[PDB]
């Protein structure tokens, strides 16, 4: 039990530590700027859209090479729940709220990305096979 | 993980006017050996219920017997008059043929998770020592 | 002869940067 | 929730319309014997 | 109990050896290049398609002499699950993802290959009949 | 009507399917197949 | 192995509008004598049911 | 009169090598 | 009228020996 609590403390520390990330900020938009984020960037693994405090949070969709939109899983982060993290890096996105639509473009798309060798969202934490069997 | 094999099934076929089949995804197997029973609905790429593709409504199988019966009867009447109902039974017997859906390989689909999936017994987290 | 409509497609004319200032979650 | 409604006009009425029209056309041809 | 653990350790050592293998790298592609692998090879037993970190893993199909596609069994390997290993060596391959398609061509197809005398994927591990009977 | 009678008595004849020999098919494994009782693995000594 | 013999069966015939028959494969037999009861569906070359 | 469409057939015009580099899995 | 199609009959033009080399299972 002692090593488990120590492991949990170290895991929280490593998740919070946040070293060695590059940030893409070459994001552009066209469409209905009323539902637009104030900031968009990515860290190579997730894509973040910051919305202001007086803005409704829209729905964000994955646009593929042919124009088709599809669902992407979503996390809402930030102290005031103002950031939407989608779990993918993509060259094109679509933001929809009601009948308003906004296109987001990744103007610095990196097809290679950075591999996920650990199983987690951070390179400093590893997901290990507990179940044995 | 990516590349995990999800296995599901459908049954019952379509009805007239329907263009999507309910597919239930039953189990997923992770590349590292983790297996979880998700009994979830299969949806399209934007989460609309069922898998939908190209529909074969079997027009000729449903109506060609009646059409041909009518045409034979009319041509026979033309010939007989030029000397100087079976159609309804065929339709009654072959009108209720349900459609068939064809969906190509390699298309995108979704699984909308219907229940909470718990992975506490098969994974654990350890911090990676630096340097 | 009639099919379900499509959602609105955004106009591709007023293309502008999302970021007018660097986010502070990037620590900048 | 409400949206766009497909009422399936052709799937509901096309069989009857087509059967009626083909019957009428066959009748017209049979009349055109003379 | 002990000799079985020894045999297990020897078997894992032999599988992880992966020695005395020859790699074919003469692979060409033509089609929707946005779903293309970054690397494709084979070692005479399996065919490997390596995909980048940001690429969605597509569906891979077996193409025969007349051009008909058919399913081929698959296993996902690699540290980041970035490699799709298919269990066959073939002259032509089909990659599909949605409504995109890419054809992979093996330009050094060996009609003979290496015979599988051992019953495993490695020449250093033998599959033996425990069931007796 | 004699024609309607014949149709009523012979209209429902289920179709017949013909599949030639030598054609390729799959089997989609519906359950987990366990081979642990009939095989075992051993390392082949080097040389 | 390759060359293993699979045995299955169909029944029931077709209905009007159907162009595929349901085949259940029942048992496979390895050339070394291993028999396993796989009661699985038989599909087409690309997984079409029947 | 109509049958189910085939999937998209790729164009055989832009044929190029897959491997721009050598994989590290080959230990190269 | 319509009957079940026959399977493809192989051509009889390109007749050639199967055995380019003697099989090893003959111990030769």
């Amino acid at each position: 039990q002692t090593r488990e609590a120590n492991a949990r403390a170290a895991v929280e520390a490593a998740f919070e530590q946040r070293v060695g990330a590059y940030y893409n900020l070459k994001y552009m938009m066209s469409g209905d700027k009323d539902i637009a984020p104030v900031n968009a960037w990515d860290d190579g693994r997730f894509t973040y859209f910051k919305f202001s405090a007086n803005a409704d949070l829209p729905s964000i969709y994955f646009v593929d090479a042919e124009g088709n939109e599809s669902l992407v899983p979503r996390t809402t982060v930030g102290s005031s729940n103002n950031i939407i993290a989608v779990h993918k890096v993509n060259p094109k996105w679509m933001i929809r709220l009601g009948n308003r639509a906004l296109a987001i473009f990744n103007e610095a798309y990196d097809p290679n990305g950075v591999p996920n060798d650990t199983g987690t969202a951070s390179p400093a934490v590893r997901r290990v096979n507990k179940g044995g069997n | 993980d990516r590349g995990s094999k999800v296995v599901g099934f459908y049954q019952g076929g379509l009805r007239q006017g329907q263009a999507r089949i309910f597919v239930q995804w039953s189990r997923i197997e992770t590349p590292s050996g983790v297996v979880i029973n998700l009994d979830s609905p299969g949806t399209g790429p934007l989460g609309e219920a069922g898998l939908g593709g190209w529909i074969d409504r079997h027009f000729w199988e449903r109506f060609g017997g009646a059409i041909m019966i009518s045409l034979i009867g009319d041509l026979g009447d033309w010939a007989s008059r030029q000397g100087s109902s079976a159609a309804a039974e065929a339709l009654r017997n072959s009108i209720n043929i349900p459609p068939t859906l064809y969906k190509n390989q390699g298309e995108r689909v979704n699984i909308l998770v219907a229940r909470d999936l718990d992975f506490s017994d098969v994974y654990s987290l350890e911090s990676i020592p630096t340097k | 002869c009639a099919s379900a409509p499509k959602p609105k497609q955004p106009s591709d004319f007023n293309r502008e940067p999302v970021n007018k200032t660097v986010p502070v979650e990037i620590q900048r």
